[PDB]
Order: structure tokens, then C-alpha cells, then sequence
């Protein structure tokens, strides 16, 4: 049972370059 | 100006200690909104996990009497985190929770949910875990008031479960360690000016070792406040280290098995650089998420206006008083959104609801806990969350 909705991606360490910049920026 | 406000709490303090016997709890006394911080009780524990390098240190380190260093060190750097002037947490409702989050330098999360499960007596439980580093942290707060004269005290009856998921014992279960909570005094309220202090005992056991440091209180003369002194100890009778210094300047360790060595530098809290919490903004907050439920005191307290905030205060607790004697009157009991009872036995009065397999993908248990409470930006709470945990595991193996 689940109280809360999920993001699109589960954020890991492994996808961290799909939401960061090389600059280290979000996008 | 202050002297003339400082004189008027004192003299309020003054009138409620009047009418105590030493003893005595303070369960039934309202203390005023002048002594309180900015925060509930759910975000001040997170205070104390401010420090998550020192625990990840603590998991990559392979000899089991270093790494219970490292995870002291961990425990001992929170305290520091704390109010300058005498201050206390907001005491959060029944039913209160807060989650909030980290973005560590090593790319991954780690993520914390707490909610208050109960008032009379006061409890809450919290849950903490970096699955990427297979660290999970369980606890609960058990503060119990009293009034002792010229002081008075929350004695601290909870504990802390640390376990590392992927560091097997003989058994193949995960290393876990226990530490439990110093008491909080406020000494100084009849013939002083009042001082918020540690004192008595904090315990860390792990498999192997333990650790008993005293948290002193200063003499007449000698000593000085804020001292810490403790052994680590095998279970044989064995002194490792010695701990000394003060918690919230620098703690010394010294090693017992070289006499003539001196105490080195262990923690210096000066010099250390917290990580704060993260928590998603107001406006996606809930009704009784405890930065929500407490923003017009906490807006009164910032502003200095206490009239304002002991009447929104009043508002919030009477309406609580309310909602228990309808619990009455429906012949129900409160139960927690978030938390299961226990079973018998363990160092825990409460864990969290969902079932997180130790050694399952890291990537599935984050997925797990995302799905107890809104903790990211854009979350949103869905009707389960409202429903009683014991409810909820019903359902998490009637399915099955
Ligand atoms: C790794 C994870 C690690 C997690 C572990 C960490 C645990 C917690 C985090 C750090 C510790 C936080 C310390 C908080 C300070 C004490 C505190 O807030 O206790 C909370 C308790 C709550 O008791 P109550 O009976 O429900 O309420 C008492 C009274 N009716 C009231 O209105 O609250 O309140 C009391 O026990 C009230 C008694 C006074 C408390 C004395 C110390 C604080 C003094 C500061 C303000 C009060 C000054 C005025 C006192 C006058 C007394 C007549």
C-alpha cells in the first residue's frame, strides 16, 4: 500500500547524469 | 527593553514553579511560547543526522573496533546542532509527521520519515536509511518531564537501531548497533539563571563493544560544564579508548592500550561542516506535516510576537483535546499512519510500516520508501496515506 505518488524515474546515483549537468546543474 | 521582558518570564516561570513538588512530571503544565524554537520535535531530531559522512565512513570500515569509532563519532556530532539560548521543540500533535531528505556528495539520497505516535505519554518514531550505502537507522523519542527543584529534565527513554544491511554476523544478519539518549536538564530555575544542559548516561552497543559516556554537570569549582567522559569496552572487561572533552566544543579519544599517549583530537564541532535536510515546499505540504501545522507559531515566534503565538498554539492544541474526546466518544483509539507496533521483545516500540527486504536492489527499496509518505518535490499523498499502518499491512500480505 503505498501513501505516496512516485516520480517518473526512481532517482539513483546510476541515473544522477539524466537530472545534473556536467556543471553539476539541474535540468 | 530585554531586561524588562527577561524579568517578566522570570517572573512567569517563577509563579508555575511555585505550586510543584521535586518529582513531579510536567505533563499537565503549559510552559509558555517564549522557550520555544522554530521547530517541532520531528525536525529537531534530524539535528542529530546531519553528520552522514561519518556513518558512511563508519560502513566501508572493515575492523569492527574502528568502525564502532567512526559510528560514535557519527552519534556524538549531532548534539552540538541545538538552540543557543534556552529553547525547546515544539512538543508535535498526535499524529504529526515530518520526512525530509539529503543530497550527499557521493550522488545518493538518504531520506527520513518520523511521525508522533503518541501524546499521553509523549512518543514519536522515526526511520532513516541510504539504501544506496545499505544503511537503515530505526528509532524512537520517549521524553518524560519532570520537575526536580531547581531543575528540570526530559528524561530521554528512547533508543536508536543502526544497522549495516550488507555486514553479515555468523547468523547472516545485518551488524546492529543500540545507543540510547543522554537526559536534557534545564538547571538553574530557583536561585540561578537558567542553563540547558546534557547529563547522565549515553550507551552505544554493537556486537562486539559498547560504550558508556557520562555526560557531566560542572562543580561548585571544578570542572567545567558540557563534559563528556566515557570507555570503550569490549563485553570482557577490556578498555580500548577513552573519550573526554566537552560535546559541544572538542571531544578528545585516547588510547588506553599506550599509557604514556596523550588524548588526540576526536571531534571538533567548530570545525565540522553539517549537512542540512531538505524538505519539499509549504505548498505541497499536509494539514498536520509539522512544518505546515506550526507555521503561524513559528511566523509569531519570528517576529517576537508572543501573544499571537501562544493563542495559535492554544488553537492547535485545544483542537487536539478535541479530537481525542471524540476518539472517546466513538469508543476508537488512535493508531499511526506510518508505524507498526512492534512485536515483543525488541529494542523498538514502533517500525515503520513498509517492508524493506535487507538485501533486495537499493533502487527497489527506494521505491519502497518513496511510497510511504511524499518526501520529493512534486510527490503527492494519495488516500492510503491517511489510513492507520496496521490497515495498511493487512493489505501488504492479504494481496500476497
Ligand atoms: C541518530 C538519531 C538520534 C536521535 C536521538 C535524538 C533525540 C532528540 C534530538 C535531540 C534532543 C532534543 C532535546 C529537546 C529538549 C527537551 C524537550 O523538548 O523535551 C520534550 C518534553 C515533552 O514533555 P511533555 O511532558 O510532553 O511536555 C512538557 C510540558 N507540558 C510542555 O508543555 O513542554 O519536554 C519536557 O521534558 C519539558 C521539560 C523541560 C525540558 C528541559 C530541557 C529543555 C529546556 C528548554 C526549554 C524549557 C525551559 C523552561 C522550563 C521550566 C520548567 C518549569
Amino acid at each position: 500500500v503505498a501513501g505516496a505518488t512516485l516520480p517518473e524515474t526512481i532517482p539513483t546515483s546510476k541515473n544522477y547524469y539524466l537530472r545534473f549537468d556536467e556543471d553539476g546543474k539541474s535540468i | 527593553d530585554i531586561d524588562e521582558d527577561d524579568e517578566s518570564g522570570h517572573n512567569i516561570i517563577l509563579n508555575i514553579i511555585s505550586q510543584l513538588r521535586p518529582g513531579c512530571d510536567l505533563t499537565r503544565i503549559t510552559l509558555p511560547t517564549f522557550i520555544l524554537e522554530k521547530k517541532s520535535m520531528l525536525e529537531r531530531v534530524t539535528n542529530q543526522l546531519q553528520f552522514p559522512e561519518f556513518l558512511l565512513q563508519a560502513h566501508s570500515e572493515k575492523d569492527p573496533l574502528k568502525r564502532f569509532l567512526y559510528v560514535m563519532k557519527w552519534y556524538l556530532a549531532g548534539w552540538h546542532i541545538a538552540p543557543k539560548a534556552v529553547k525547546k521543540p515544539l512538543n508535535p500533535v498526535l499524529g504529526e509527521y515530518f520526512t525530509a531528505y539529503w543530497d550527499l556528495p557521493n550522488k545518493q539520497q538518504a531520506y527520513y520519515i518520523s511521525e508522533q505516535t503518541s501524546h499521553h505519554p509523549p512518543e514519536c518514531a522515526y526511520f532513516y536509511m541510504i539504501p544506496e550505502s545499505s544503511i537503515r537507522v530505526d528509532g524512537v523519542v520517549i521524553p518524560k518531564s519532570r520537575f526536580l527543584g531547581n531543575s528540570s529534565a526530559a528524561m530521554m527513554d528512547g533508543s536508536t537501531v543502526l544497522q549495516f544491511l550488507d555486514i553479515k554476523d555468523g547468523n547472516g544478519k545485518p551488524e546492529k548497533y543500540v545507543l540510547t539518549q543522554p537526559n536534557v536538564y534545564v538547571r538553574g530555575i530557583l536561585f540561578g539563571k537558567m542553563r540547558i544542559e546534557l547529563g547522565d548516561h549515553m550507551i552505544i552497543k554493537s556486537p562486539n563493544f559498547q560504550a558508556d559516556i557520562e555526560f557531566k554537570t560542572k562543580g561548585y569549582v571544578f570542572g567545567t560544564y558540557d563534559a563528556i567522559e566515557g570507555t570503550v569496552k569490549d563485553y570482557d572487561g577490556n578498555a580500548y579508548y577513552e573519550i573526554s572533552g566537552k560535546w559541544n566544543d572538542v571531544m578528545y579519544l585516547k588510547d588506553l592500550k599506550q599509557p604514556r599517549s596523550s588524548p588526540k583530537v576526536f571531534l571538533d564541532t567548530h570545525k565540522e561542516s553539517p549537512l542540512r535536510p531538505k524538505v519539499r515546499p509549504l505548498s505541497e505540504q499536509g494539514e498536520y506535516e509539522s512544518r505546515k501545522l506550526w507555521k503561524k507559531v513559528t511566523d509569531a515566534l519570528a517576529v517576537r510576537n508572543h501573544p499571537v503565538a501562544t493563542e495559535e498554539k492554544f488553537q492547535i492544541e485545544d483542537h487536539q483535546r478535541q479530537l481525542a474526546k471524540k476518539r472517546i466518544e466513538d469508543g476508537v483509539e488512535f493508531h499511526p499512519k506510518l508505524f507498526r507496533r512492534s512485536k515483543p521483545g525488541e529494542d523498538l516500540d514502533y517500525c515503520i510500516y513498509k517492508n524493506i527486504p535487507v538485501d533486495e536492489d537499493p533502487e527497489k527499496q527506494i521505491r519502497s520508501i518513496l511510497q510511504i509518505a511524499p518526501i520529493l518535490p512534486g510527490q503527492q499523498f494519495t488516500d492510503k496515506f491517511f489510513i492507520p499502518a496496521f490497515e495498511k499491512i493487512k493489505s501488504q500480505k492479504k494481496m500476497i
